[PDB]
Formats: C-alpha cells, structure tokens, sequence
C-alpha cells in the first residue's frame, strides 16, 4: 500500500489485493485494511473514510480503521 | 423480359378514359390496362431522405468510475460531496447506523452519500434520425407491361408533376401527392459490435423519447438521466457500494421485437411504409406494332406452358420460328363454345421481337388457350 | 471493550431460572441477563455451506456462427439442412414467394429454412449453486456482556450440542436447532467482466429454473433452448437473415433488483437470511469479582457521559484513578426520591480492571445517574 | 472473390465487401453478386443459393444470380 498527504490535511492510503488483512504505519498511528474485494489500481475505484477508532473501543461495521492518526481515507481499484 | 417484376409481387392491383387515379404502396405495384393503349406497370419504389437531422442519442452500457463516499455522525447534518452539484455524476443520499465503534459520540442514524462518475462504454450508443416532410423524396417507376424500358420519376413536396417518355410507347404524365407524421417518425440505429443485428428500426418519436436510458445530444460532455443505469448497495457505517445495471442491448432488442426493420443505403434513410396517390395520364400513350403482320399460327412452341400468375391471371411463354417481328394470334374458348373468344389480354398486343410472354384473364371453368394453333387445356378456379 | 458489538446492532433483544430458549436471526443479537450470573451476548454469526453442488448454467450472450439457408420451389416439398437434426443449432422453417425470376416453374410459396450454430460468448454465463441441509454449517458466537472473550460454536444437523468455556465466567451450554427449503435455494453468480456488479444473489430454485435463457450443465458440448437468443429476419426468395437478441445482463439485473445480495468468502457460500433456535444453559456460569472491594466513590471521571444506546437503555464510560481492580458503585434515583434505587443493570457487576462501560435500564421520567459520586441528569423517554 | 468446387458437384463463391456489384466468371457461366452487407471472411457468415436465372428471365428478389452455370452458392463473412 502507498500513503500520500493531501493539501487539505487528509491522508490517502492507496491499496491493492495484496494489502488485504494487513496493518500499515500512517504518521504516528496505524491503519488496518480489511477490504476483501480489492484489486489492481484503476478508474473502477472506491474511495471512503478509513475511520479512527478511539482508545478502548472495538471497531464496528468498518473494513478500514485507524488508531492514533486522524483524517485517513482509503482508495482501491477493482481491476485484474 | 417485358415487365415481369409486377407479375412476381404479392400486392398487385389491376386498374382498367384518359386519366387514372391510383394509390401506390411501398412493396406493391399496379398494372394499368387501357383500350387501344399499351399496359403499364406503376410502382412506388422508395420513400427516403438524404442526411436527416440527428435526434438525441441513448447509452446502452454505462462506464462507471471514481466512486466516492462521505458520512456524518447523528446530529452532524448532511454528508456532502462536491460531485453532487457537478455534471456527469450519479449520487444517492442514505442513512447508516453509527456509534462509538465508528467514531460517533451518539448511537443513531448518520447521513451517508455516495457519488459515481457516469460515462458511456464505447460502441454502446443507440442513435436516431428524424424525418422532415420538406426533404423527403419518393421514387415512382413505370415500365411497359408488354412481354418483350423501366423509367424513374423522383418527387418532392414542391415538385409534384413529371412527364416520362416510354420510348416508342409515347409519353406518360404523372401527378403525385405524398401521405403519416414524418417529424414524429424516428429511424433508430445501434452502434456496431461483434454480433449481427438488423440495420435499423422505424419508431414513433414519442416512444423513442420515453426510453428509460441515459441520453444526450451529440457533442454534449455529459449524459442526462444517468441514474437509470446505476444501482446503490446497502449503506454500512462509512461505506456504500455502487453497481452497474448492465448492458441494455437485450432490453432494447426485446422491446424492438415485432417493430419493422428499416434500411439505410449510404446517406439515404428509407421509410418502411407509406403510400403516394398519383394521377396517371395515358392520352400520349401509343401502341407499338401497327405495321406488324400476324405471326404464322403453326410456328409456335411452348417455352413455358400456361400457369397461374398468383393473381387470378394466366401467364405463359412461347417460342417463334417464323418471320420476326410479328403480332401473336391469341384466343381462348369456354369448353363447348369454339366460336366465342373469352380471353381478356393483360398484355394487349403480344409481339414476337427479334431476340413472347403473354398474360390473360379467363372466366371460371374449363377453357382452352390458343397461341396460334398451339393449344392448352386450362381450368379457371 | 467488553461486549460492545451487540450495543451497536439494530436487531437487539433482551432475554431475562437455569435454561433459556432463544431464536437467533442472522444480523441480530441477543443479550441474556440472569440474577447472580454475568450477562451474555449470543448471536448467529453465519449460515454457510462449503463447496455446494453446481446447478445448470445460463448463457447471457450468444455467439452466433455459420448461418446457412436452403429453399425449395412450390410443390418441391420441404427445404432441409443437416443442421436441423444436429446439436448446438437453432433453425426456423418459413415460406418465401417464388417464380420464374428465381428458378421456379410455378408462382407461389416455396419452403425456406435457415439454421445457425449457437454457442455462448466468453465471460457471459450466469452460474448457480444449490444448498444441501446435510452440509450446512451455522456459527453461533457468545461473548460476555461485561464492559471490561468471544467464543465460537459451529453446528451441523448431526452435531447440535456444544459446551463453550467463557474463561473465568465458567461454562455455557448450547443446544441449537436449524430452520426454509435449502435444496430449493440457489445462489446465483454472473461471470466477471469490466463492470462492477454484486457478488451474488440468493434466489428460489423454481425461479432460477424458469429463466428464459439458453442453459446447460457444465461439460455439455451444446446449449439447450438456444432459440431464446435468436431472431429470424423476413424470408426473401432464397435468403433469410439470422440475428442476435443481444446481451441479457441488463434484462437479468433488472429482474434481480430488490433481490437480496448474497456473499461468497472463498469456498463458503453464505445464506442471506435464516435463524436458529437455541437452548442456552447458564447453570455453570459464575460471576467474576466476588473478592474485589468497592471502587473509591470520588475517583471516577466521565469518559463518555450517559447516552441512549438505541435500545431504550443508557450507556456510559468511566475513568478510574484509584486502586484496581474494583467493583463500581452504580445507582439512579427518580427525581424527588433520593432513597430508592431505580437502576436496572444490563452489565450487572461493573468492574474497573487494570487497563468501565456500564449499561442500565431506567423508568420513564426525570432521573439522576450516580457512578460513585459522579452524577448526571437523565430523562427517560 | 474466390471460387471452389465441392465434392457434391456444387460451387461456392466466397466474397468480401470489394465484390459488391461485380460480375464473376464461374465455369462456362457468370454470376452477379449484389449483396450490400458483405465484409471480411469469418465465423459470422451467411451462406445461401446463388440462383441460376433461365435465359430471357429477369432476376426477382435475389442479390446473387447466375446464368449458364448450375448449383452455385455464395458465402460471406461480416467482420471488419
């Protein structure tokens, strides 16, 4: 997976199928990518918020979650 | 030859005085018979327009791209995306269950919005052209129905009269008038792909205008009503998938089953149905063979013996071995009456020419046809 | 944590004696409360089958090839092609107008037959798998609803009983029974193409079996009912064109609108809906903290103040600065009655552990919650 | 266009779009190809009788006709 900081203070993780069920380091926090339908990067993409979970909370109904890092988004293509 | 095209058509009329008023339907033909005048075959060959105006085009298969999802917590108002107020996008607002487990202070329904860019897949458009009564052309053909030549007259709304020269048969005058709502008639085409489909279909404009598909005018950047081909998935906390409704060709071709298939020949767009009313003037028509002597009665041979024409008339072909050209002796008797002639010629002055086809009407019952002393039994149904 | 998954679900039941009979629906969960026993969250996690049997597959887009046409003259009987009695072909017999102009001795309708070979385009099949009650697996999970762990039991038709160990909370026994017609439930998939579609759909077998499309079993050379995707053109004397009815994906996806989308996770095919009835034995469940002293009333801090759980219960989170572990003092009064406790704990023995979540039921009206000497006004609707 | 004699005594003219409105020599006869929808040769083909017209007859409702040659068939692909 690749990380990039946008001009609006946001962070974008771009992932592929290899990144399924992995944990990555984003600034002084970590993000867990659990999306199961990922493929190679392309136009046929999905982009959404990779929600920060507060300390002592369990994630609910999310396939992307972060701890100790704010304003993170995930994007992936679905080709291949 | 000598006018054998009409003898083959399913829709054939006989019209039997100086003028004659006929209705000419596309795919049909009319044979005109007139005392002391050669028989004429008249038919509406085509109704077409060169380069008709394009209508809106429809998308059959959407190309969906750059799907984005935004969510807000309960009390935090609507979730927004810039793509909501842009062209070439399809958006859906919904609500998702939110809580402590997905960064919200409260448990409840939070706003969620998903947007997708919608374009058309290449070679997946349905195009239309509309007719204009001021530009339609209708082609009327005339051919002598002699049995031994074909002339064409092209008409518009502005040019209704024409005089055709039937070679040695003299002249024939035509005054034709055209007759549905052309500006409400569309000729529909689909872009070509690997599969074999008909060339086009002729549809009503109001039906074409109601197709539940994304549409646009040629040259527009985006498609209107692109949501017709998008389906949104169930919303999760911050994620909502966007799917395609698939290729609509099968949907469209099912609706076009039974609709008439139309023809395009270059830049000519042909109407599938239509008719024209004509006044045919026969005053300048003359018979050919007023100098020819009688054919020798004993020098004929059946090339094709008498047969049903398919139009309650009898057709035959004879071979001649004597001096040419000559006027063919033809007659028929009702079995039991050898004196009285009961033959009604559709080819009124049959002539053998230097390098033969006779058509007649007969009363019902047992008859005997004579082409010279060549004879044949014939029962008229 | 301490059982926060159930606190988030829309379908949440409370069941409040040694045994307890519950119905567990997929997507729902149950909280069990029992005097002198820890609270338990029970839920049906999944109903699936590994490697279900394949059903027939359907063609969405025919590949049409080697179109041949044969004709016979009037009286000459039927026109035939070898392809009429072969597999993998679609044929139509019709009649065409014939005459002297197309090599027939008579004028009339002659027999005409057109045949085409019909295959399926690559990646244009719809496949199905059927369930079998003897191979279904259903997963039931249990988690202590304590607020400070999750265990899984897998069941089949043959293996209905299980005992799970809830760590220090003792043991819990489960006797589960499954409950529609599985052998009449099909999970439908389409081959992947460039467009984004749902993974699958769960349909009734009789509906799947009536799809008006060509079908076959995997490994068969030809497709049955291939005529469903072929359309024959109007016959001419000796020529009759054969066309495609187009890609049926849009047709199928329109019929699947509103049908539930199902999930496939490797070799696991998941049922979209279903329930299981369980007997949960609580006789071996024990409370944890029978040795822990009372928490210091003055060392609490609201981490998350009282809030509506979404299930007519109050949820909160506290921080503790004193000696750990300890049993949390919790109470509530009806505004005007400081003596009587009106709090009904869903987390019955809240405990602060070495590295806090409390859930309560309250009577309608103005109340005051106390977590030690930490207080909060609360109005119950 | 190409010509080939089959083992059953028949003759097959294989044509392409270039062959539209042309007249070809087949044995001691000639065939006129008037099909307007022809393309390059492939599986997406149409095959039918290229009807012999008797001397002194005009062809009717046919886009392939022959004179002085019997048992002729036309075949064309519709690709390109």
């Amino acid at each position: 997976a690749t990380v990039r900081k946008e001009r609006d203070g946001s962070t974008v993780i771009r992932a592929e199928g290899k990144d399924a069920a992995t944990q990555v380091r984003v600034e002084n926090g970590t993000c867990v990518i659990l999306a199961t339908d990922m493929g190679s990067w392309c136009d046929d993409s999905l982009s959404y918020e990779c929600v920060t979970i507060d300390q002592g909370e369990e994630p609910v109904d999310v396939d992307c979650f972060c701890r100790n890092v704010d304003g993170v988004y995930l994007e992936y293509g679905r080709c291949g | 030859g000598g006018g054998s095209r009409c003898t083959h058509l399913e829709n054939r009329d006989f019209v039997t005085t100086t003028r004659v008023t006929l209705v000419l339907e596309l795919g049909g033909c009319v044979t005109i018979t007139a005392e002391g005048k050669p028989s004429m075959d008249v038919w509406l060959d085509a109704i077409y327009q060169e380069n008709p105006a394009k209508t809106r085009e429809y998308c059959l298969h959407a190309k969906l791209s750059d799907t984005k999802v935004a969510a807000r917590c309960p009390t935090m108002g609507p979730a927004t995306l810039a793509e909501e107020h842009q062209g070439g996008t399809v958006c859906k607002r919904d609500q998702s269950d939110r809580g402590w487990g997905n960064h919200c202070g409260l448990f409840g329904k939070g706003s969620i919005v998903a947007c997708v860019k919608a374009a058309c897949e290449a070679k997946k458009k349905a195009t239309g052209h509309v007719y204009d009564a001021n530009k339609i052309v209708y082609t009327v053909k005339v051919e002598p129905h002699t049995g031994d030549g074909r002339k064409t007259a092209s008409f518009t709304i502005s040019s209704e009269k024409t005089i055709l020269t039937m070679g040695e048969y003299g002249d024939v005058s035509l005054l034709c008038r055209v007759a549905v709502d052309l500006a409400q008639t569309v000729i529909l085409e689909l872009d070509k792909t690997v599969e074999h489909l008909p060339t086009a279909w002729q549809v009503h404009r109001d039906w074409f205008n109601d197709l539940a598909l994304p549409w646009k005018h040629e040259g527009a950047q985006n498609w209107n009503n692109a949501e017709r081909l998008v389906e949104f998935g169930a919303p999760h906390a911050v994620k909502m998938d966007v799917y395609n409704l698939g290729d609509q060709t099968g949907v469209l071709l099912k609706a076009l089953a039974g609709v008439p298939v139309a023809h395009i020949e270059g830049t000519k767009y042909h109407l599938k149905s239509g008719h024209v009313t004509c006044e045919v003037g026969l005053e300048k028509l003359k018979m050919k063979g007023l100098t020819y002597t009688m054919c020798d009665k004993t020098k004929f041979t059946w090339k094709r013996a008498p047969t049903d024409s398919g139009h309650d008339t009898v057709v035959m072909e004879v071979t001649f071995s004597g001096t040419k050209p000559c006027r063919i002796p033809v007659r028929a008797v009702a079995h039991g009456s050898p004196d009285v002639n009961v033959a009604m010629l559709i080819t009124p002055n049959p002539t053998i020419e230097n390098n033969g086809f006779i058509e007649m009407q007969l009363p019902p019952g047992d008859n005997i046809i004579y082409v010279g002393e060549l004879s044949h039994q014939w029962f008229q149904k």
